[PDB]
């Protein structure tokens, strides 16, 4: 073995960063869950009731995965979607937290 | 001159080929070594 | 040849610059016959700040662009001029570029004056009306106030933008430098044109 | 002698849906399985206090567990060869 | 098992006979359950999709079966 060479050219904790929430009348994302949102808020779900097995839905269900969807669907899903694109050299994380019971749902269909 | 035993045993072999001294490492034109497919399921770029 | 399109585009340049012209503007035989004369020719312009920015143009085979104490004395006697002097620009034939000599010198030079920007072109970069090229879409500089609230609106840095070069010809057409903002209305086949704003870094030489 | 001193942590949660439920009661009872009795980040943290700093119970990225994590900073009662709170024990020993 | 934290065979589950709440059983596939269906060489974003199972009961077929149409998805 040779590397054919081209041979291109070009305190070990982080300081603690405090989260910082943006307003709800400053938010710029979009008030809809991206499909990758509502994929992840279904999973979650999911996988927590096969570990809790807890519900608030007042129609019988036989597989998390369904119990799941129809939360979403029905817009009581217990989480929050947290978009947060910013981390400040000064210590600080900037996020945008969104309740997808308020949030547009997308096809999944 | 006429001794056998202390000759280049790689001499025997007659070159079959023009450049077996040309030397250049490049990547075989065939070699399917970038593209990540197991040995059994090579049959699938069989064409028809 | 590339010396005639240049005198007039280097007016039309100048005219883009939004800067009035100090030297009142010769012939062309007389500033062609000069080229080989005096080896360069200079032009003076006045920015709407009211300060001097020269320019030089420089023959193939012309005294400037061969070695280095010449090119030096002749940018140290200018720089000792009693002017503004908020621009320099200097244009040399391509390989010229490739002479790191007089690149050694400019660079020294504007290490001793570091208050005032010194550049150097090529001739391309002048032998035609740029911003009118169709491939080249309309490149434009805003200002700081108007680009940090863009930045701060999209929570970016500076340095998270595109990078421009300041040797680009449209940039340096605007008369744009490291640490400006330019904003592209680039055309489109998705979206029918759309605008992005670009960092100007350091020119490469 | 014993002093108040700070520390950061970040916990893990087994079932989420249920912690939540009584956040701070929880984390209270979480710490002080956690930490009361056992010497870390030089100090044995004697009696734990008030937390100063939470965070949101994150769910875990990385595995498929459904667990979320959570920070904690809280303070806590500590009974601060010089001292060796090797960490991981319920004793100091600087014999 | 989750009060064992083990797993175990069902052969030696017959005194147990029941499940309960935190246990995890591992079911054979059933029709109507989804399984990613793959062909290298994977060039195109749909080389991996996610197809419905229909379980073919007759033990003579080995094979993965799927419509014709559905070819083009796999290059195949």
């Amino acid at each position: 073995y040779v590397e054919t060479e081209e041979e291109n050219l070009v305190f070990v904790q982080a300081s603690s960063q405090t989260l910082v929430i943006i307003p709800d009348n400053e938010r710029i994302t979009s008030n809809v869950l991206t499909t990758f949102e509502a994929t992840r808020l279904v999973a979650v779900r999911a996988q927590q009731l096969a570990i809790n097995g807890s519900t608030m839905l007042k129609k019988k269900y036989s597989s998390p995965i369904d119990i799941a969807k129809q939360e979403l669907f029905n817009r009581k899903i217990p989480l929050l979607v947290m978009r947060c694109i910013k981390v400040t050299p000064e210590g600080q994380k900037i996020v945008e937290i969104w309740n997808p019971r308020e949030m547009g749902i997308p096809l999944l269909d | 001159g006429e001794d056998s035993s202390m000759d280049d045993i790689s001499a025997y072999s007659s070159p079959g080929l023009f450049g077996e001294d040309i030397i250049d490492r490049l990547d075989d034109p065939f070699s399917i070594e970038d593209v990540d497919i197991s040995l059994d399921v090579l049959d699938n770029l069989a064409p028809q | 040849m590339a010396m005639q399109k240049l005198f007039t585009y280097i007016y039309e340049f100048i005219e883009y610059r939004k800067m009035v012209l100090l030297e009142e503007k010769v012939p062309y035989d007389k500033f062609v016959q000069m080229v080989l004369n005096t080896g360069f020719f200079r032009i003076n312009a006045e920015t709407l700040n009211h300060g001097i920015v020269s320019v030089f143009i420089f023959g193939a085979n012309g005294k400037y662009v061969h070695h280095g104490g010449d090119m030096r004395t002749l940018l140290t006697n200018t720089l000792n001029e009693k002017k503004h002097y908020e621009e320099l620009i200097l244009i040399v034939d391509k390989p010229v570029l490739s002479k790191k000599n007089i690149l050694d010198i400019i660079v020294e030079q504007r290490a001793a004056n570091p208050t005032i920007v010194i550049n150097i072109y090529p001739y391309h970069l002048f032998c035609i009306n740029i911003p009118k090229v169709s491939a080249i879409p309309k490149h434009k500089l805003i200002t700081q106030e108007e680009a940090q609230e863009f930045l701060g609106r999209e929570y970016l840095q500076p340095q998270d933008l595109m990078q421009i070069s300041a040797s680009d010809p449209p940039v340096v057409w605007l008369g744009g430098r490291p640490g400006d903002f330019v904003q592209i209305e680039r055309p489109s086949e998705t979206a029918m044109h759309a605008v992005v704003i670009r960092f100007i870094t350091k020119s490469k030489i | 002698m014993i002093d108040q001193k700070i520390f950061e942590t970040t916990l893990n949660i087994d079932d989420p849906t249920n912690f939540c439920t009584n956040v701070e009661a929880h984390l209270l009872k979480e710490l002080e399985n956690i930490y009361v009795g056992k010497c870390f980040k030089n100090s044995f943290i004697l009696n734990i206090t008030g937390v100063i700093q939470r965070s949101p119970c994150f769910i875990m990225r990385t595995n498929n567990s459904g667990r979320g994590y959570m920070h904690v900073r809280f303070s806590a009662v500590v009974s601060y060869s010089s001292v060796y709170y090797i960490p991981g024990r319920q004793q100091a020993s600087a014999t | 098992k989750q009060i064992t934290q083990s797993v175990h065979d069902i052969e030696g589950l017959k005194q147990d006979f029941r499940l309960e709440v935190g246990d995890i059983l591992y079911r054979d596939v059933v029709t109507g359950d989804v399984a990613f269906f793959n062909r290298q060489p994977s060039l195109e974003r749909s080389s991996i999709g996610v197809h419905r199972i229909v379980v073919l009961e007759n033990p003579k077929i080995s094979t993965f079966q799927m419509n014709v149409s559905a070819c083009a998805w796999y290059n195949a």
